[PDB]
């Protein structure tokens, strides 16, 4: 089981995050910098955020040992996923926040009916708090329940490049990215983010209280903003490179705004239409449920 | 709570066929009647010298002392006929004597714990209560098809001929034919200890060893979940989505009203010039003499034996231009999955599925497609396609090992596909005597 | 003598496996390995060719055959006549005929009388195996060839596959191996000695 | 990892880079088609990108 | 994940209403997936751009 | 009759520039904007109640030219034409309608053409008997006037 | 008049015969009824239909 660990299940180590900075790994926090802002004359405002309709998908138990953990990580970051939303794995779990359900979440991502003793997990009530809100993410697409996208995209950018002043205040003008680049580099780095666990990080989101919660969003600021920039890549438009004295460089168009499709076809990771469906219903939970 | 627990009620006609002619045979004193007054104290005691663990219920009110005593003990209560079993015991304080339920369960008479009885197990009842209902005839008739199957001959089994009446026939069917001793009477003796041999003592009639330890093997395929592929039900719905895989269930939609179908409901009345069928809805009494514009409901048809042609297009249009969600059920289908490629080889009509035989079960193939590449990125493109009709509720995915044995690119597996479980890669080791054991574990 | 059981060469089975095949999708590399590497894991191989869509496992079309009125075209063991109104003639097809032919498919399972006889079995060397199929093999491997998952360990080109095979065969929970095992009943003597396959 | 000299090697994947990164979608050719016809033709198709 | 070279399969399409005048019945049709086309014999892109 | 716009819709414009195709699932179809909101659409379903109104048929490629009424079918999408010209009679009870324009040559026709309908009048009708058993079917209006 | 208790399309008829016929007093059978076995012999004889 695991218990629980107090201030988090992300302060354990085992499991932990380092993009791959080419031969040597590092730490999210050291990745940011290599990058700097241009303000352009565009300006976004901070869209308030409707309220997610509860009905999640009833109670079914197919037999398929499906993998929730892997299927989530896979469309936001995965490179070309295929059939994402596709409803069959989701209504499983939603049996997971069933008061006394012998139906047990793997630690390493893998979802069971019953249990196993050569396998330990995460108890039984951290789950339950868990998919009691990201079982919803699972008819994100039906016509009458589905979400936005056109404007969660202005919080995007304030945490990539959300200058102090700027999540202050409530307008932010619009930005242009740019940092040193390695050619490979935003495949590669979307290939790395895959194998996080992102699980883990997102059990805890719902499990951790007042104060173990003000430590928690206070230390994994850069956690989140890592998978929201590898995120807002598949989106901004143009992306081009500048080539200056004996280096080369990134640019990635517009950091704020849903340009709904394309990105790079080559020089980046690219979102389908059952995409925006589905990154859209995510970011509607994680940030409410964030802040 | 808990479902389990509580008292344990059985009836006295089921009492007396298998467990009075079993603990008879060992010489135990029979099972002590319930008292009228509370005997909290000898109930087991009583109990303890007959090895039966139930006791008979007679006359009169069970004791609160007496009442506690049966739900520790696990010890079990015989009543000729429940009505109720309020008045049985009276439930004094706590609420129990007739409103959380009971439920339904099964006993294999391990309450004996002694061998050599009890051979047979659960899954023989429900393949008994599976069966249909056999007649004296159909019984005679699937007798004698077994047997000449196998070449064993059968001259005259089962009816005796005189010359001077002709040829009458008996019955075949016994059930426990426990071969007894008859007393001049005619009336049954008793067991007859210290004479008769003994090899009359029991039996279920089968070659001793071979047959028993051969069929309790065999008899475990037969209850397996994989075999059983005998699907029931089905739901109808027009909503029009692409999906990977079949057994795919479309749940209810958010706020739907439930409505039983009835033979009633449908009713045949004027609206504008002409004369058309209308639907009534129950909960707020209605019209809505059009095909379209009926609000939304969840049907479920049970009967579709009786129903006119009308009302069946009725139905089958509402679900059309009204998304009406509707149901059946005396429908029996064999389902088996097909490939993406090359297409379906046999469809069916949605006037047939109306109209079909309440016993005659026909195939419909489901589209899995699972694997299937994508369209180039220029290629004409499409104007509001596919609409699907048919959906199991059962649900369908029963046997399979793996599935889809194809990499996506590139070092991951494929969104919904499986691999084969650690059950089927696991080669244990013989009994500390004779049959097979796992690992174990851990 | 009475001679209540005979004899066979090599035991049939009641499950067997079934694949549908995707005549589109085949991989570049024709991959290859030794010949003791071959014969062992083989035919399990070629069950299980790349771009397989379902493999499912039922009764057996073969063991149980017309020559007992068992029928399974569809998956369901069908049989013609059991069960049945009298006065009235049969039906074309009939729900009854299934619940008549499982109960005849129990009755074929409980007449049973065979005894397994090893046959035909050829020993390999340790030069002539890859370190991954050596382990696997006890001593000595019946002669023939068997269809099993985990025997293909590391002969597929499916490379997400070839992962969860390695942890169910790691975790000391599972042990895969076939061939001549130890056995309680070792050296009792009937006429010949028991040896367990 | 090949068996060509250093020179040979070094040409084809040059020669590999510029194909790869400069790009031109389906839009460009369409783009250009509306300068060889009356002006106020109206092409679709293809998906632009 | 990969674009197909040989052809596929199809249900396939098929014409239906058009004028102004239907008085449909909804008899028959395919339970199985289909798709319906509104306008008679369209696919045209006649143009190839080598 | 001049069927109105029943409640809750809005009436948006056309231009090309909002029906672009698109890909989803494992298809190429054509998509809908909604210009009040920003939207997709990838299907003639689900598409909000609009009130869509046009002025010319110009650059109506006859894929999306065709996919307006394929949506007027399946989510009572309200649209006009302004340009069409025609000269429809009123026609009585019996001998019920002879000719009929369709639904596809209403659309992808040229500007010029002067095309005429056929109405139905239906006050002398005959009306049904006292009992009988009820006959299915039912029937459709498609072109509406709006003059009257 | 009572065999056909679910099978007529006439609306108002259907109601009120599975109305007077589910009543509390009177109860519809039909075929075999019971049987009257022999002493001796042990045979069917008497069938009440």
């Amino acid at each position: 089981m695991l218990q629980q660990p107090t201030g988090g299940y992300t302060t354990l180590e085992q499991f932990a995050f380092t993009i791959r900075n080419d031969g040597t790994n590092a730490t999210p926090t050291q990745f940011l910098q290599l990058l700097s802002y241009e303000a352009t004359e565009n300006e976004l405002v901070k869209k308030t955020i409707p309220t997610p309709e509860t009905h999640l998908p009833s109670a079914r138990n197919v037999p398929g040992n499906v993998y929730i953990e892997d299927a989530i990580t896979q469309a936001l970051f995965g490179i070309s996923a295929q059939n994402v939303n596709a409803h069959g794995y989701f209504s499983r779990l939603s049996a997971l926040a069933l008061p006394n359900t012998s139906a047990r979440l793997g630690l390493d991502g893998v979802i069971y009916n019953s249990e196993t003793i050569n396998i330990p997990f995460y108890d039984p009530a951290a789950v339950a708090n868990f998919a009691a809100t990201y079982a919803k993410l699972g008819n994100a697409s039906t016509p009458r329940y589905r979400a936005d996208m056109i404007d969660i995209y202005a919080h995007v950018g304030l945490e990539l490049a959300g200058t102090d002043a700027e999540r202050a205040a409530g307008v932010m003008p619009v930005k242009r990215a740019k940092f040193d680049s390695w050619e490979g580099s935003l495949i590669s780095l979307s290939r790395d983010v895959v194998n996080w666990k992102i699980l883990a990080f997102l059990i805890d989101l719902c499990s951790l209280e007042g104060e173990a919660l003000r430590a928690f969003k206070t230390r994994n600021r850069d956690v989140f903003r890592m998978m929201l920039f590898i995120m807002s890549t598949a989106v901004a438009a143009n992306v081009v490179n500048r080539k200056v004295t004996k280096r080369v460089d990134r640019v990635l168009e517009y950091i704020g705004v849903n340009s709904m499709r394309t990105a790079g076809r080559t020089a980046t990771i690219t979102y389908d239409l059952s995409r925006h469906e589905f990154a859209a219903k995510f970011l509607q939970l994680t940030f409410t449920r964030w802040n | 709570d808990d479902l389990d627990e509580g008292i344990r009620m059985t009836t006295y006609d089921q009492y007396l066929s298998h467990i009075r002619e079993r603990l008879h045979i060992t010489n135990v004193p029979d099972p002590i009647y319930i008292t009228g007054a509370s005997t909290p104290d000898q109930i087991a005691a009583s109990v303890q010298a007959t090895h039966v663990a139930v006791v008979l219920y007679q006359s009169g009110v069970i004791n609160g002392s007496a009442s506690t005593y049966l739900r520790e003990n696990e010890v079990l209560v015989v009543m000729p006929d429940y009505y109720d079993v309020v008045s049985r015991f009276a439930n004094a304080n706590l609420q129990m004597n007739n409103n959380r339920y009971h439920e339904s369960v099964l006993e294999i008479a391990d309450i004996f714990d002694q061998a050599d009885f009890i051979q047979t197990s659960d899954a023989v009842r429900q393949l008994r209560a599976l069966m249909p209902t056999l007649s004296t005839s159909q019984i005679r008739h699937a007798i004698e098809r077994i047997a000449q199957i196998t070449d064993v001959d059968s001259t005259d089994y089962g009816k005796l001929t005189l010359r001077f009446l002709g040829t009458l026939t008996r019955s075949l069917k016994m059930q426990n034919a426990q071969i007894r001793r008859i007393r001049p009477d005619g009336t049954v003796l008793r067991y007859d200890d210290q004479i008769d041999i003994e090899a009359f003592r029991w039996s279920r009639y089968f070659l001793d060893e071979l047959r028993l330890r051969r069929l309790s093997v065999g008899l475990r395929l037969i209850t397996n979940p994989r075999i059983a592929r005998r699907f029931d039900g089905v739901r109808i719905m027009y909503l029009t989505d692409d999906d990977p895989d079949p057994d795919f269930v479309p749940d209810v939609p958010e706020g739907y009203v439930a409505v039983q179908y009835a033979h009633r409901l449908f009713s045949s009345s004027l609206a504008n010039k002409r004369n058309r069928v209308t639907y009534t809805h129950p909960p707020t009494g209605m019209a809505y003499p059009s095909p379209t514009g009926r609000p939304h409901v969840h049907m479920t048809i049970n009967e579709r034996a009786g129903m006119s042609k009308l009302v069946a297009d009725n139905i089958i249009a509402s679900v059309i231009k009204s998304n009406w969600v509707v149901d059946i059920h005396d429908i029996e289908y064999t389902a088996e999955v097909m490939t993406p490629s090359e297409g379906y080889t046999q469809h069916v009509d949605a006037e047939s599925i109306m109209t079909a035989p309440k016993g005659k079960l026909f195939h419909l193939q489901f589209m899995d497609g699972l694997l299937r590449p994508e369209p180039s990125a220029f290629d004409p493109p499409a104007s509001g396609e596919d609409m699907r009709l048919i959906y199991p509720l059962q649900p369908i995915s029963v046997a399979r090992s793996m599935r889809a044995i194809v990499n996506h690119n590139e070092v991951d597996r494929p969104r919904g596909a499986v691999a084969p479980s650690s059950y089927e890669m696991d080669t244990g080791t013989l009994s500390r005597n004779g049959d097979l054991l796992y690992s174990p574990v851990a | 003598l009475s001679d209540d059981f005979k004899q066979i060469s090599d035991p049939k089975g009641y499950l067997t496996y079934s694949v549908k095949y995707e005549d589109q999708f085949t991989k570049k590399d024709k991959l290859r390995a030794s010949e003791a590497d071959d014969r062992i894991v083989g035919p399990t191989v070629n069950l299980f060719k790349y771009g397989a869509a379902v493999v499912n496992i039922d009764l057996n079309r073969d063991f149980f055959d017309t020559a007992t009125g068992i029928d399974l075209t569809k998956g369901i063991p069908l049989v013609q006549d059991l069960l049945v109104p009298i006065g009235v003639t049969a039906g074309a097809e009939q729900s009854a005929e299934y619940v008549s032919g499982l109960l005849m498919v129990l009755f074929k399972v409980m007449t049973d009388n065979r005894l397994v006889i090893v046959g035909e079995t050829t020993t390999p060397m340790s030069n002539t195996l890859s370190t991954v199929v050596n382990n696997v093999l006890r001593t000595t491997y019946h002669n023939n060839v068997g269809v099993n998952p985990a025997l293909l360990r590391d002969f597929t080109q499916v490379n997400w596959l070839n992962r969860d095979i390695t942890n169910m065969l790691q975790q000391a929970g599972t042990k895969y191996g076939l061939g001549l095992t130890e056995t309680r009943l070792d050296y009792v003597r009937l006429v010949k000695t028991i040896v367990g396959h | 990892a090949l068996n060509i000299d250093h020179f040979a090697a070094s040409v084809l994947n040059i020669n590999l880079r510029a194909l790869m990164e400069a790009n031109v979608t389906a839009d460009d050719r369409i783009k250009a088609l509306q300068a060889h016809s009356m002006i106020s033709t109206q092409f679709h198709g293809p998906n632009q990108g | 994940d990969d674009v197909g070279i040989m052809q596929q399969k199809k249900p396939p399409t098929v014409v239906q209403s058009r004028t102004d005048v239907f008085n449909e019945q909804f008899a028959n049709e395919a339970l199985h997936p289909m798709t319906k086309v509104i306008f008679n014999g369209l696919d045209v892109n006649t143009e190839v751009q080598p």
